C-alpha cells in the first residue's frame, strides 16, 4: 500500500493514461451508437479498445482509492482514511456509476462510462498548470471542445435522420441504399458538413419540411449561437491575450509619441528616445521584475532574484564577505534600471539618494566637463557609498565627489539610501567595510 | 404574513416576488401570442380568462397587501411602522407604475370586443421583475448561472416577439399570398419561430422578400438582428468572463511569472517551487493577494473580518491572555500572512530576528538539538514562535534554533518596527511583554 | 462682434451648421445616383441647396469672426482674427467647399468638404449634454446609416453603369412598372447594402468580373467596418453597464471570500446589507479621483456647495475666520457606518474626528445598551485626541462608548489634518474649552 | 564595415528586404497555384526573381556584418560578428532559404523574420501607429484570403475543372478560361468561405466536404480573431478621447447626483470645453512615468527652458526644470488672497495675472509670461514685520498656465549656489521694503 500524491509527476502520467480512454469514449461512443456501420464493420477494434478502457477505469478507481489529500499542510498516508474520504463523495459515486457492468451491437448501454468528465477536466487543468505554452494549450483545448461539439451534433443529426427515415424528404440524410451515400466516409463527412454549417450559423443546408426537423434546427441553431459563439469568442480572446502585452508596450510608446508631437521636441532627442524604445524592445527587457513578482513571498522572490543575478553578485566585493540575510534583503531591495550611452549617472555636486551596482555595463569616471576618462568601471563594481553613508572625517557631507558617465548600454542596480540604512541595522561589519572603503577613497581624493 | 417584511432576509418575499414574476412573464409572453395568433378562440377563452383573473389578482393583491409592508431606510434608520411605510409607498414611483399597470380594461373588453392589445398596460411591472432579478442574484451564491439563464431568456423572448411580428406580417399580406410570408402548413408558432431564428440570428437562407413591405420588414429585421445578436452575445460573454475573472487574473499572473522565470533561465527546482506555491495558493485561498481584497474595504469592515478570523486564532493561543484589546486589534489589522512550502527554513540559527510568526493552518518543526535533526517540539496550528527578538537589542540572542515548515505552513508575520510602533502606544502591554520576556529567560 | 467659441451662441451655430452638412452628405450621394429624385423634387432641392449655400457663406463669416485664446485671453482684434483664420487649412477647405459652380451634383460634391463642423458639433454635444451614452448610440447609428446609404448609392450607380436588367446581379429592368418605382429602387438598394455590409449575403451572385471584384471589396469593407461598429455598440453598452458590473463583481468577490473563509452569517449579511445600502444610496463612488481630475478652485467650489450647507447646521459654526471651515470642507471624507458597529470604543487611542451628516447615533455604556444622549444630525463627536491638558479628568482617551443606531454617514477629520486645519487660531482653544465642559459634565 | 541594428541605414535595409519577402509570399503562391502567369509572362517573373535572389544574398551579407551588443557596446570585429551570426537559427533559415520554377522556389518564403522585424521597427518608428497597425492587419487578412483562393484553385485543378458542381468550371470554355476571371472567382470563393457567408455551390465529394469544413473552421476562428483585432484597433484609435469622455461623464454624474447648482455645472462644462479645445487634455507626468531620468529631464528641459530663460532673475537653470509642476488656472481665479499660508512660488508660462486690492478691481501691475511671483513668503527676509504669510492679492485674468515650486524643492535646489539666493532675497527685501 504505497500512497501516491497529486503533486507528483507519476500522478500526471496516470492523468494522461486515464484521460486517453475518457476522450476515446467521449469521441467515439456516440459515433458507434449513431452510425450503424462503425459498430458492425469494425468489431474487434472496439472490443480491444473497450477492454482497455474498462481495465483503465478499474485501475482509476484503485488509484483514486489511494490518492492522498492535504490535511493541515501535510499529506496523509492512512489507507483506511483515504478509502473513507474517497467512499464519502460524489466522485466515487460517479466512478461506480461509470463502472456498472452494462449481441455486441449496442454501445448505447455503454453510455454510463462517459461520466469521467471530471477526470478529463482534471487532466486539462493539470496540463495547463504544468506546461510551458499555456496560451497555446488553452487554444488547443477550446479547439478540442468545439470539435467535440461539432462531432456530437453530427452524430445527433445522423441519429435524427435515421429515426425519421433516410431519403424520405429533403432535410434528412439521403437514401443509404444508393451506393454514393451508402459509404461510412460519406456519412460521417456529410454529417460533419451539416454540423459545421448548423453550429457556425452559416445555414447553407437544405431547409426543414417537418415539425420535428423544424424544432431540431431551431434548438440546434440556438445551441450553436450560445455555446459555439461563446467558445469561439474565448478562442479569439486567448489569441489576442498574448498580443495584449506587446500592445500595452506599444500603447505606452504611442502615448509618449503623441506627447512629443504635441510639445514639439527636437529631432535628435526624439531619435534618441526612439533608439531607447528600439533597444528596450530588441533586448527584451520590458517585464518589470518586482511588479511581476508583486505577490510572492520574500523567500521565493529572493531565490528568483539570486538565481537571476548570480553572475553579477559573485563579482561584488560586498557579497563575498557579508551575511546571507543581508544579501537576501539587499537583492530584494535592488531595483534595476538601464541607462543610455553618454549620460551622467551622477553629477559633480548633487543630492545622493541611491547607490548603484554595475550589472553588465561599462562606465568610466569622467572629469568636470567633457569626456576625459580616469578609471573605467566594469561589471561587478559599485559606486555611491560616499553620498549614501556619511563619512565623519570628510571635507564634505551628502555631496558627491566625482562625475560618472556611462559609455555603453549599462544596467545598474539602484539601491536607495533609506533602504540601505534599514538594511544595515543589524549587519555592522559590511557597513564598516563600506565606511573604510569610502574613507580611503576620500583620503585619496583629499 | 408579518406586519413589515424585511426585503433582504425574507424567503417568503422571494417566493412571492417569484410569483409576481410568473405573472409578469405570463403577460409579456402571452399578450402578443393571444394578440396576433389564432389561439384565443371560442373554446378555451374561459381558460385564458381564468389565467388572466389569476394574474390580475396576483398583481392587485401583491400591491395592496405586500407593497406597503416593505421596510425602507429613511435617514439611516430602518423604518418599521406601517403608516410611514404606506406613506413612503403611496408617494413613490413604484406605486405610480403599479397603478398604471392595474387600470382595468375589463370594462372595455365587453364593449369593444375581446382584444389583448388593451392589455398593453400590464407590461409595466418591469420594476418588480428587476427587483426579483436583483434579489435572486443577491440570494444565490453562483449568480452567473442565473445571469446566463436570464440572458438566454432575453434572447428567447426577443425571438418570440419577432415570431409574433412575423406572423403579423404574414397575416397582413395574407397567408400563402407571396413567397416570403408564412405558407400555412405546419405549426403556426414553430414555423414562425424558425423564421425569427434565421432572421434575427442573421443566418439567412429563407425565401426572399418579394414586395416592398416585405423588403422593409426583412431590412429592419436583419438590422435589429445584427444589433440584438451582437449585444446579447456581448452580455452572455461579459457574464461568463466576470464569472471566472478571478481565476483568469490568477492564471495571467502565474503565466507572467513563469514567462519571466523562463526568459531569465532560472532552474527547474526554483520553477517547481514557484509552481508549487501557485498551486497551493489557488488550492487554499482561491485568490492571489488577500491584501488586494482587504485593502479596498474600509477600516471597520477589515477590522471586523480580522477580529472574526484572527481573534479566533489568537484567542486560541495562550501568549496573548492579558494584553489590551485595541493593541491586539491593531496587531490583527497589521498581521501579514505568508505561505511556506514543505522543507524551507523560516528562521536559521545565526540570522537576525525581525518577525514574530503566528502559525495558522500549518505545522512547523523546531530543530535545535545536537546536529539540527532532532525535533524538540512540533508546533501545530494556533501557536506562536519567534518572540525571543524583543529584548537584548536583537543581537544578544539573534535566533535560537532552526525551524522548518514540515507541511505547507501559512504563518502570520509581524515586522519588528511595526511591532514597536504598535507597542509604544501601550506601556502596560509593554510591561506584560517584558514579563513574558522575564519568564522566557 | 467676436463670437466666443465656448458660448451657447457658438453651440447654437454648431447645430445650425451641422444640419446642412448632414443633408449634403446624405442627399447629395442620393441625388447624384438615383436620377428620379433630382428629376422629380427639383424645387425642393433648389430651395434646400440655396439654404445650404447661404448657411455655408454664414459659416465662413462666423469662422472669420471667431476668437481664440492667446496668453489666456480671447483675441478681439478682427483683422488678426481674419489672419489667424487664413493661416490654417480650414480656410482652404471652406473656400473649396464654397465654389458657386441641373443634372450635375458633381459640382455639389465639393460641398461635402465641411465635415469639420459636423465632427465639432458631435464632440461639443458629447462634452456638453447630460445623456452621453444615448448621444453616442445616436452618433454611431448616424455613422452606420451614412455607410449603408452611401454603399446603396454606389451599388445603384454601378448597376446603372453596367446596365439595368442585363445581368443577374444588377438592379432589374427599370422600364417594368414594379421595379421602376423610386421608393422600391431606394429600399431595394438599402436592402442590398445592409445585406452586403453586414455579411449576410442573400443577394444574387455576380456573373461579371467587375461585379465579382466590387462584391469582394464591399464584403471586406463590410466585415471590417461592421465589426468596428459592432465593437463600438458593445463598448457603449459595456460602458453603460460598467459601474453596476464592477460593483457586482466586487460583491461576488467579497461573497466568494466570505463564503470560502467560513465567516459568521450575521457578519456576512451585515457586510452585504451595508454594501447594498451603499449601492442604493449611490455613495459607492469616490469623490477623490474625480475631484482630483477636476482643478483646485472648481473642486473647492463644488465641495463648498455640497458640504458647507451641512456644516452650517453643526456647532462648528464660526462667525468670522471661516478659512478653518473651508479647510475642513476640503479635508472631509464621507464614511458610512452600519447599525451595530461601534464608531469609537471606550478608552481607546484616538486619531480622528467625526462630523455627523444624515445619521443618528447614541452613546452607550460598557455593560449593555443604555443611551445617555442621542447625537443626531448636525452634531460632532471626537476632539479628545487634540492633546488636551489633564483638566477635570486624568488622561486623554476616547471616554465614551458610542454606537450607531441607524446607517450613519460620518466625516473623518484626522489628527494631523486637524493640527494643520485649526492652527493659528483660538478656535481650537475654545473647542478645547467646550470639550472640557463636556468632560466636566 | 559594421552596421548597427538601431540605425537608419538598418531601417532602410529592413524596408529594402521587406519588399521581396512580401512579393515572394503573395506572388509565389499566385504563380505556383494559377499556372498561367508563368506561360503568359515568364520574363517579368524571371527578372523579379533575379532581383529577389540578389536581395537575399545581400541580406545574408548584411546579417553577417550586423553588429550586436555585449557589455553595452557594439561589437566591431567581423570574424566574431560572422561567428555570432553563424551560430544561429536565422543563419540556418537563410542558408535554407538560398537553396522561375516556383514549386522549387517555395524555399524563399522562410525569410518571414525580416518582414516581421520591419513591421516592428516601423511600428516603433512611425508617427501613425494605429494606421500602420490596421494596415498590416488588412495585409494579413488579404494574404490569408489570397492564399485560400490559391489553395481552392489548386484543389480544383487536382480534382478536375468542371467535373462537378463545387469545383472551378471547365477552363476550355472561353469565358471561364481567362486569368482575370480565374483569380477573381477564386478570390470571391475564398471571401465567401472565410467570412462565413456561405452562398457557394455546395460540395459533392469527400475531399471537397472536408476542405469546406476545415475552411469554415479556419474562417470562423482565425477571421474572428483578426477582424476582431481590426475592430479593436479602430475602436482603440480614440483612447485618450474616450478616457477624457469617461472622466467628463463621471464628473457630470457626480454633479447631477449631488445636486450641484447650474452655475457650477456650466463652469465645469466650460472648463472641460476649454481643456478639449485648447488640446491640454493629456497628463504629462502620467504619460512620462516610464521614461528614465535623463530622457525625462532632457525633454522637460527641451519644453520649458525657453520659458525659464525669460525669467527676469536667474547662470544655471537645469536643476529647477525637473522640479516644476504645471497647473492651469481659470479666468477670475484667486491664486492667493491677502493673507494666507504661503508654501509655493509660481512661474508664469504664457499667462496674464494681476494684483488687486479692492476684491477684483483697481489692478496695480500685470505680470506677463516673462515674470513670476511668490518670492516673498517662502524666502526668509529675517524681519520686515512678516513671517510665514502672504501680503498680497492676485487674481488670474485669463486661462493662465504656471509652474508651482514647493518650499522643500526650492530649498534643495537653492543650496548649490548662494548667488541666486542673494539676488532673490535682495529683490524680496526691496519689494516688501517698497510695500511696507
Ligand atoms: N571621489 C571619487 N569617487 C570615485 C573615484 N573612482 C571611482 N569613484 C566613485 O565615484 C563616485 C561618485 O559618487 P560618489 O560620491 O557617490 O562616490 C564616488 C566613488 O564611489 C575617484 O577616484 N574619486
Ligand atoms: N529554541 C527553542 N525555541 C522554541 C522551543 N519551543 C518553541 N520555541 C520558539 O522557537 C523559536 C524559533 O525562533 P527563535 O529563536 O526566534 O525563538 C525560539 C522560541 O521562541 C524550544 O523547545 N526551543
Ligand atoms: N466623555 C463624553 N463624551 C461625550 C459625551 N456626549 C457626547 N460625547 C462625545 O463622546 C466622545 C467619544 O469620543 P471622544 O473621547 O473622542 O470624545 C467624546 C465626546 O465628544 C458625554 O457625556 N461624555
Ligand atoms: N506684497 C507684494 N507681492 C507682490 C507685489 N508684486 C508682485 N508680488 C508678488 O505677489 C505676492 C503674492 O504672494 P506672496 O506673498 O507669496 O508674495 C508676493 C510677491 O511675490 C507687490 O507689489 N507686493
Ligand atoms: C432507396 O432506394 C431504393 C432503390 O434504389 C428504393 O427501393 C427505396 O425505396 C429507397 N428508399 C426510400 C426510403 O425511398
Ligand atoms: C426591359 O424591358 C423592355 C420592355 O419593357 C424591353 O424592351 C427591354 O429589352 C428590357 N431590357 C432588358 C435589359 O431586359
Ligand atoms: C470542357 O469542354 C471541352 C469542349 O467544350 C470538352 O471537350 C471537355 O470534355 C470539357 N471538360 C469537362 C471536364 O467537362
Amino acid at each position: 500500500a504505497i500512497v501516491v500524491d497529486p503533486s507528483s509527476n507519476l500522478y500526471y502520467r496516470w492523468l494522461t493514461a486515464i484521460a486517453l480512454p475518457v476522450f476515446y469514449n467521449w469521441y467515439l461512443l456516440i459515433c458507434r451508437a449513431c452510425f450503424d456501420e462503425l459498430q458492425s464493420e469494425y468489431l474487434m477494434l472496439w472490443l480491444v479498445l473497450d477492454y482497455s478502457a474498462d481495465v483503465l477505469y478499474v485501475l482509476d478507481v484503485l488509484v483514486r482509492a489511494r490518492t492522498g489529500f492535504l490535511e493541515q499542510g501535510l499529506m496523509v498516508s492512512d489507507t483506511n482514511r483515504l478509502w473513507q474520504h474517497y467512499k464519502t463523495t460524489t466522485q466515487f459515486k460517479l466512478d461506480v456509476l461509470s463502472l456498472v457492468p452494462t449481441g455486441t451491437n449496442y454501445p448505447e448501454v455503454r453510455f454510463n462510462r462517459l461520466l469521467k468528465f471530471s477526470r478529463l477536466f482534471e487532466f486539462f487543468d493539470r496540463t495547463e498548470t504544468r506546461t510551458n505554452y499555456p496560451n497555446m494549450f488553452r487554444i488547443g483545448n477550446l479547439v478540442l471542445y468545439i470539435l467535440i461539439i461539432i462531432h456530437w451534433n453530427a452524430c445527433i443529426y445522423f441519429a435524427i435522420s435515421k429515426f425519421i427515415g433516410f431519403g424520405t424528404d429533403s432535410w434528412v440524410y439521403p437514401n443509404i441504399s444508393i451506393p454514393e451515400h451508402g459509404r461510412l466516409s460519406r456519412k460521417y463527412i456529410y454529417s460533419l458538413y451539416w454540423s459545421t454549417l448548423t453550429l457556425t450559423t452559416i445555414g447553407e443546408t437544405p431547409p426543414p419540411v417537418k415539425d420535428e426537423e423544424y424544432l431540431f434546427v431551431v434548438v440546434d441553431f440556438l445551441v450553436g449561437v450560445l455555446i459555439f459563439a461563446t467558445i469561439v469568442g474565448n478562442v479569439g480572446s486567448m489569441i489576442s491575450n498574448m498580443n495584449a502585452s506587446r500592445a500595452e508596450f506599444q500603447a505606452k510608446i504611442d502615448s509618449i509619441k503623441q506627447y512629443m508631437q504635441f510639445r514639439k521636441v527636437t529631432k535628435d532627442l526624439e531619435t534618441r528616445v526612439i533608439r531607447w524604445f528600439d533597444y528596450l524592445w530588441a533586448n527584451k527587457k520590458t517585464v518589470d521584475e518586482k511588479e511581476v513578482l508583486k505577490s510572492l513571498p520574500d523567500k521565493l522572490k529572493a531565490e528568483i532574484a539570486i538565481n537571476v543575478h548570480l553572475d553579477t553578485l559573485k563579482k561584488v566585493r560586498i557579497f563575498q564577505d557579508c551575511e546571507a540575510g543581508l544579501l537576501v534583503e539587499l537583492v530584494l531591495k535592488l531595483r534595476p534600471t538601464v541607462f543610455s550611452p553618454g549620460d551622467y549617472i551622477c553629477k559633480k555636486g548633487d543630492i545622493g539618494k541611491e547607490m548603484y551596482i554595475i550589472n553588465e555595463g561599462k562606465l568610466a569616471v569622467v572629469a568636470d566637463d567633457g569626456v576625459t576618462q580616469f578609471v573605467v568601471l566594469s561589471d561587478g563594481s559599485y559606486f555611491g557609498e560616499i553620498s549614501i553613508l556619511n563619512i565623519k572625517g570628510s571635507k564634505s557631507g551628502n555631496r558627491r565627489t566625482a562625475n560618472i558617465r556611462s559609455i555603453g548600454y549599462s544596467d545598474l542596480f539602484c539601491l536607495s539610501k533609506d533602504d540601505l540604512m534599514e538594511a544595515l541595522t543589524e549587519y555592522p561589519e559590511a557597513k564598516k567595510a563600506l565606511e573604510e572603503k569610502g574613507r580611503q577613497i576620500l583620503m585619496k581624493d583629499n | 404574513l408579518p406586519n413589515s417584511i424585511d426585503s433582504y432576509t425574507d424567503r417568503l418575499y422571494l417566493l412571492w416576488l417569484l410569483l409576481v414574476t410568473l405573472a409578469y412573464n405570463w403577460n409579456c409572453c402571452f399578450i402578443p401570442l393571444r394578440l396576433v395568433f389564432p389561439y384565443q378562440t371560442a373554446d378555451n377563452i374561459h381558460y385564458w380568462l381564468i389565467a388572466d383573473i389569476i394574474c390580475d389578482i396576483i398583481y392587485l393583491y401583491d400591491m395592496l397587501f405586500i407593497q406597503p409592508r416593505l421596510q425602507f431606510v429613511r435617514g439611516g434608520d430602518i423604518i418599521v411602522d406601517s403608516n410611514e411605510l404606506r406613506k413612503h409607498y403611496r408617494t413613490s414611483t413604484k406605486f405610480q407604475l403599479d397603478v398604471a399597470s392595474i387600470i382595468p380594461f375589463d370594462i372595455c373588453y365587453l364593449f369593444f370586443g375581446f382584444n389583448p392589445m388593451f392589455r398593453a398596460n400590464r407590461m409595466l411591472k418591469y420594476t418588480s421583475f428587476f427587483e426579483f432579478n436583483h434579489h435572486l442574484e443577491s440570494i444565490m451564491d453562483k449568480a452567473y448561472i442565473y445571469r446566463v439563464i436570464r440572458t438566454t431568456g432575453y434572447l428567447l423572448f426577443i425571438l418570440h416577439i419577432n415570431a409574433c411580428v412575423y406572423y403579423w406580417a404574414s397575416n397582413y399580406e395574407g397567408i400563402g399570398t407571396t413567397r416570403w410570408v408564412y405558407d400555412g402548413e405546419g405549426n403556426e408558432y414553430l414555423r414562425c419561430y424558425y423564421w425569427a431564428v434565421r432572421t434575427l440570428i442573421t443566418i439567412g437562407g429563407l425565401p426572399e422578400p418579394q414586395t416592398l413591405f416585405e423588403i422593409v420588414f426583412q431590412l429592419l429585421n436583419f438590422f435589429s438582428g445584427v444589433f440584438v445578436f451582437s449585444s446579447l452575445i456581448g452580455q452572455m460573454r461579459d457574464v461568463i468572463g466576470a464569472a471566472t475573472a478571478n481565476q483568469n487574473y490568477f492564471r495571467a499572473c502565474m503565466d507572467d511569472t513563469i514567462a519571466y522565470m523562463n526568459n531569465y533561465s532560472i532552474p527547474k527546482l526554483v520553477q517547481k517551487r514557484v509552481r508549487t506555491w501557485y498551486e497551493y495558493t489557488w488550492d487554499s485561498q482561491r485568490m492571489l493577494d488577500e491584501s488586494d481584497l482587504l485593502k479596498t474595504l474600509p477600516t471597520t469592515v477589515q477590522l471586523a473580518l480580522a477580529i472574526d478570523v484572527n481573534f479566533s486564532i489568537i484567542s486560541k493561543v495562550d501568549l496573548f491572555k492579558g494584553c489590551d484589546t485595541q493593541m491586539i486589534y491593531d496587531m490583527l489589522l497589521r498581521l501579514k500572512s505568508v505561505l511556506y512550502l514543505p522543507g524551507d527554513f523560516v528562521c536559521k540559527k545565526g540570522e537576525i530576528g525581525k518577525e514574530m510568526y503566528i502559525i495558522k493552518h500549518g505545522e512547523v518543526q523546531v530543530l535545535g538539538g545536537p546536529d539540527g535533526t532532532k525535533v524538540l517540539v512540533t508546533l501545530k496550528a494556533g501557536s506562536v514562535f519567534g518572540e525571543i527578538s524583543l529584548l537584548a537589542a536583537g543581537g544578544g540572542n539573534r535566533r535560537t534554533a532552526n525551524v522548518v515548515a514540515h507541511g505547507f505552513a501559512n504563518l502570520l508575520t509581524l515586522d519588528k518596527k511595526t511591532l514597536q510602533e504598535i507597542l509604544v502606544h501601550y506601556p502596560d502591554s509593554e510591561r506584560i511583554l517584558m514579563k513574558k520576556a522575564r519568564v522566557l529567560l
